[PDB]
């Protein structure tokens, strides 16, 4: 659902998704092709 | 042989995937293309 968010100090609007993508253990944020954030690994669960 | 990259459409459920920005603003930054008046099919008539 579209909600705000607060992530570990990263703010904004959006839909939060399961994640397919498979960070590496150092990784906290993504970001797309035009240097904009697009995916985040939550602060206590560590899903992305 | 000629390949439009832009080709508007319904785009927002085609957006979501797991590299969503997939592009030219993919939307999300405030820029899409509308479709023209005549389709290609009637310019083809
Ligand atoms: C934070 O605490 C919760 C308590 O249930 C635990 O499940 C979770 O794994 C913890 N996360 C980290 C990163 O320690």
């Amino acid at each position: 659902k579209c909600v705000n968010f607060n992530f570990n100090g990263l703010t904004g609007t959006g839909v939060l998704t399961k994640s397919n993508k498979k960070f590496l253990p150092f990784q906290q944020f993504g970001r797309d092709i035009v240097d904009t954030t697009d995916a985040v690994r939550d602060p206590q669960t560590l899903e992305i | 042989k000629v390949t439009l990259a832009d080709a508007g459409f319904i785009k927002q459920y085609g957006d979501c995937l797991g590299d969503i920005a997939a592009r030219c603003a993919q939307k999300f930054n405030g820029l899409t293309v509308l479709p023209p008046l005549l389709t290609d099919e009637m310019i083809a008539q």
